[PDB]
């Protein structure tokens, strides 16, 4: 690893190369986002106060 | 079976192989300085990097 940058210096044999990259492209995605933990609505009243 | 042992020790100094002329460069690293370190320390590990 290039420290804590998200890059990763990986150094084999071609075969071995051109497998692990096959595999990485497949189980490898980016995380999925939180939601939130709070949410607004706006109402309009129309009889009451 | 005597002057084998004594050519073979004066052949050492006879023969030698040839020097590596060591030469210096300074980086100026750009980024942190400890995760470069490493990286130049498990990549190419003989470099002395000081």
């Amino acid at each position: 690893p290039v420290g804590q940058t998200g890059q990763l210096v990986l150094n084999g044999a071609q075969a071995q190369l051109d497998t692990a990259l096959a595999l990485l492209e497949q189980v490898d995605r980016p995380a999925p986002v939180a939601e939130s933990r709070t949410v607004q609505r706006v109402f309009q009243l129309v009889n009451a106060s | 079976r005597t002057s084998v042992n004594r050519a073979i020790i004066l052949l050492g100094q006879v023969d030698r192989a040839p020097e590596i002329p060591i030469v210096q460069r300074i980086y100026t690293v750009r980024g942190q300085a400890a995760d470069i370190t490493a990286l130049l320390a498990a990549q190419y590990p003989t470099l002395r990097v000081t």
